[PDB]
């Protein structure tokens, strides 16, 4: 997750 | 077979890449601009690697962050064994593009990360910006005026391709950057620049409200 | 040599001699010895040459490390500690004959009052380290005259320029009584070098500044 | 095929994390407040990291209890080798995401864990209290109120949702920590604080008759 | 079968081999010349590896640069324990060739490159110059007049075949690999020779606007 | 990718 | 031993003597301890003989090889970092008695002046380094007579040759004050090497210009 | 010991003594100094005999080795090179008493002129050399007394044989001013032993030459 | 199954050996004659070993030419521990056997080679010439007058079979040689001699206008 | 290749  | 294997590998990477936040960096007149989408106010996608040189990735942040890590490490140690001036933009965007190629091949995953390695001239001296960006594999481009990271590139790297102009001040070119890059608000922007003109360190973050005035 | 150091309201200044010796000999006669290590804090250090340059640039490169990897400086405290497990590790070489003695001027953005910001950290050869409090410092073999100079001429000092002059003569008191500390050459046009820190960083003296305070000092003693 | 087990691997996560115990922690006028529902006497889910930060989790004991364990340890050298006020709930909160996703990535089974870093302002000093939540994966979320961990956490997080108050005292905040954690008894109940008004150590249980008398 | 499957490898290789730019490499009067289509202006594919030895290569960038490395490794610590006129142009192409097999053997993919050594006489000596061509596999090939290496090979060696002259100048033989090459513009051409004429180091490019003057 |  | 180097507009000049001793007696009447290290820099070195030699050796291989893998030579401070970083490897060893002093001069395709790119730089045993500003250094047992020869000499020095001329002048008067530097020998024809480095590299002088100095001065002082 | 070499025009010419002592007693009246390493190099070796007698072993073995791996001899110059690494190599030991110092004799089949493709080279204890070029060298115990023999006796020699004469004499005069150096033993038939080396190679001199010369010399003085 | 696995290595062996020059050495007056078939004038199939001990080779050429070093390896370490003369055509060709065998069992691929193992008697001595071949599997034999290896070797070995005599002298055994090899010309023809004659190396090339003489 |  927590894709930047 | 290994070939489709290297295949369904390359999807994976490109899906990796085109679910992200975009970042832009651009030549402006008085050095290099990046401006990203950011929301987080302690993760940041863009970074000072060593006294003219910048960086700005999109992908996957451990995985940037770490990248970001270790050129800071290599540059340190390299100014130290010989000089600042010595390490250059060119050395750094070398050493990330065959790490990386080597690393895909021994790894399970590949980096789903596209960098951009920046640099500008030093004080009193005349020379364009240059920008590199480097893909998963280990492939490396020059640049000549603009640099588009993760998400959809297509839009981004039209609106640009209309709005651009060599020598645009620092605000023409932060309304440009923000302008190809909505195709926001005031919060959730991530916006540095390598200044040539500051005598030594030339990354700059532009925050808080110099940044509203300038918008 | 020697190195003075000395708070006045508002800031700290921090000024070193020129001359490096080899025994009777005067080796160097312009060697400049007070480093910018960083943004706020100067470093002059005495002793050996070589272990005292080197000093220099690695403090100031490991704190400027920390400045990119953590995105903050460290605070005065951190620093003081760093420089002096640096001081510590020379120990060893210190006891063969490397010593090198750091004497460290910051001025702390985040202490309460900006007025009394000024900082002045004095070392041994053991690492151990102390804050001064009573003003000044001073390191190098004429550091006894230059403290014993600014006990009686700090009373003067009120500002960034008087105390820049104390700074100066205090400098000129060492090397009237101490043979290893060079005075203003009048003939070569050498003169100490100074670092001035306050709420707006540090920046060096320029030199006319320093020339035209050692010509009158010069002056008021003939 | 990989993906497909990666999938399977989030799924038996999922499940890890939603058989367990529920916590909360809330932002309060004093500071932050734990409220986490327990049994036990001697297995605990709230603790004390550093001067000013604290921690909660939610999942498998051993593994919640052992980046327990892991998170003290940072700290402890790391204040030695630089001093007390640098360690901040940022950089734990940063370490445990980054070890998460590399040991999951080599493990086997991935820590069905959830966790929760807190920290508050020094004494005499003015600053928000804050919250990051640390998943599974690595990933990592900054809470400007409350955080809710482990079992059913939507009840729990829209009953907090409809009761919060910002500068709420310490009896109104726990009253509307327990109230949403419901959707209990004096007994087997772990409560603890960040309180700011401490000088140098915040972290402080509340436990027996003066909870009793409170609640 | 491993039969099959070193077959597989094979074309693999090939393959490779044939998706590249194309070099030559070409005796002349004084002595030899390297002519390669380079688009880049840092990536570079001719290289000095001692005082009289060249090198060229054709395939993946990564590759035949780390062999580049590998081989300016060996010959300066040769020459410091024996001396610089015992490292010839002939026992570097040995060594890659052995390193080229055994790595293949023992490794997972097969270097996709192509070399080509080359070597003149010293200052004040009489000697023909020598070419030798080193395979993927390990082969390795003593050339006498030219050396065709990367992209499609016939057309370019036949052109060769009918234009090559013993003893042509430096700007006849350019001008015969430049043709015999097209089958170019003034820019993306990387040129270097070999001067036989020089006291010691014999590698020299030629860039720029000399030239363009001499094209 | 970028072979040369 | 006596190696001089001095800046003349333009350019610098390196000369050195020939003899090489063994306590009292004359062991070698044609040594050469002046090396073309690269196209922009002479190294002199002074001392024991072997360590010498190997210095020269090992630098001029280094300086190549970082210019063959990065494709530009160092600048002149990477260039002075280096050569201090082996003198300060050989220490250990220099306290046993191998000890080897390093002159080197280099020209300075960088600086901003072409008539002041002209660069010398001394050591010491302990790898620090100074880069000289009056004009002119020598280094070996003869390097005191030297200096106080050249002091004297140096307003002469307008050009090239007036340049050279000083020089072995310089090492005359080094030869003609102690025993263990070698003057012009007229007898066999053996004269000092020198090293002239301008805008366009270094270049040695051939030796029948040396030898028409050397008879100059020597009929100069009949 | 001492063995003395010397260029004649054409070729190279390397004799040696045969005693070998304790002190002040005799215990070898026929030891072997003086070794054919190769076809173009033979060596001489002064000092503790069995530490000189391993070099030259060994140094033969390497020369010998690499010509095999390579398919051609070494030059010259990487002979020496090998050589010096060796004896410098033995350096802790000869600090202790175990010194051996080399004298290599070659022919150069590369040079340039035959006539003077001569070579003599001579070693020190720290593994520096020096290619001589007043045509002759020494080394041992008797290697001043051979070598103020032979700059008188050298203006006699002019091709092979009477550069053997000369050798033979200077051996005789270094033992005649010395006693650690045997001369010509007339009762048990025991002479210098001699290697010559020219465009041919290198061959042993057959006894009967040395005898007759020895001979010649001994009624001279008498 | 693994027998058949094995049966497949032992075919693929022999394929190996049969694509190959042909070498061929044989007992005369003088010693031992080597004539091999080769074009190449770098690369070589014929070499000294020791003083009295030659050796040729026939297969591929990395690994023949690998035990070639290997076997000049040995022979130097053993006559420095003890003396030159102890060193014995025998001792090597046992060596290589053993270490083939334990190679090929342990390895992944056999050495597609056939040695030849000759040695002479010393100077001033009377003995006669000892040829051993050794095989791909360790086996070695015994020959008295001729080894032929490489190719296909029946027409080579009746030829010989014919002609061969013992004592003839060296033009004879070398036309003898060249005949049986044809079932050539002047150029690419590798020719040397164990002269038993020779003080101490006895091993010789015959190169060049000499060997067109005597031929 | 390059059998020998």
């Amino acid at each position: 997750g927590q894709y930047l | 077979s290994p070939e489709q294997a290297m295949r369904e590998r390359s999807e994976l990477a490109r899906k990796g890449i085109a679910r992200a936040k975009s970042v832009v960096a651009l030549a402006y007149a008085g050095g290099v601009l990046f401006v990203a989408e950011n929301p987080s106010r302690s993760l940041q996608k863009i970074s000072e690697l060593y006294d003219r040189v910048g960086f700005a990735a999109a992908g996957k942040f451990n995985e940037f962050d770490n990248l970001r890590r270790g050129g800071i490490q290599f540059a340190d140690t390299r100014g130290y064994a010989y000089d600042r001036r010595d390490v250059t933009g060119r050395q750094l965007a070398n050493v990330y593009a065959q790490t990386l190629g080597t690393i895909f091949t021994e790894q399970a995953k590949p980096y789903e990360v596209e960098l951009c390695v920046a640099e500008v001239a030093h004080y009193g001296e005349t020379k364009r910006p240059e920008l590199y960006r480097i893909t998963y594999d280990g492939s490396i481009a020059d640049e000549p005026h603009f640099v588009v990271m993760g998400g959809t590139t297509e839009p981004i790297a039209n609106a640009l391709k209309e709005s651009y102009a060599e020598n645009a001040s620092l605000t023409d070119a932060l309304r440009i950057a923000v302008a190809a890059l909505r195709a926001l608000g005031v919060a959730s922007l991530e916006v540095a620049v390598l200044d040539a003109n500051r005598p030594r360190r030339a990354f700059r973050r532009i925050t808080g409200s110099a940044l509203q005035a300038l918008l | 040599t020697t190195i003075v150091a000395l708070k006045y309201p508002g800031g700290v200044v921090m000024a070193g001699d020129r001359r490096s010796t080899q025994g009777n000999m005067i080796s160097g006669r312009d060697v400049r010895k007070v480093y910018i290590t960083d943004d706020y804090t100067a470093t002059g250090i005495a002793g050996t040459a070589a272990v005292a340059v080197e000093f220099a640039r690695l403090y100031a490169v490991e704190l400027e490390h920390y400045e990119k990897l953590e995105g903050v400086p460290l605070t005065f405290a951190g620093k003081i500690n760093r420089l002096a497990i640096m001081v510590r590790g020379n120990l060893a070489a210190a006891m063969q004959g490397l010593l090198a003695l750091p004497l460290l001027a910051g001025y702390d953005i985040h202490a309460s009052d900006p007025q009394s910001a000024g900082r002045i950290v004095s070392f041994d050869a053991a690492g151990g380290w102390n804050i001064e409090e009573e003003g000044y410092q001073a390191v190098g073999s004429g550091s006894l005259f230059a403290k014993s100079s600014m006990k009686k001429l700090y009373s003067q000092v009120t500002d960034g320029d008087s105390g820049l002059r104390v700074a100066v003569e205090a400098l000129y008191d060492a090397a009237d009584d101490d043979s290893a500390t060079g005075g203003p050459d009048l003939v070569r046009g050498i003169f100490p070098t100074a670092v001035i820190i306050d709420a707006d960083g540090a920046v060096d003296v320029p030199e006319s500044r320093i020339a035209e305070l050692a010509r009158a000092i010069i002056e008021s003693r003939s």
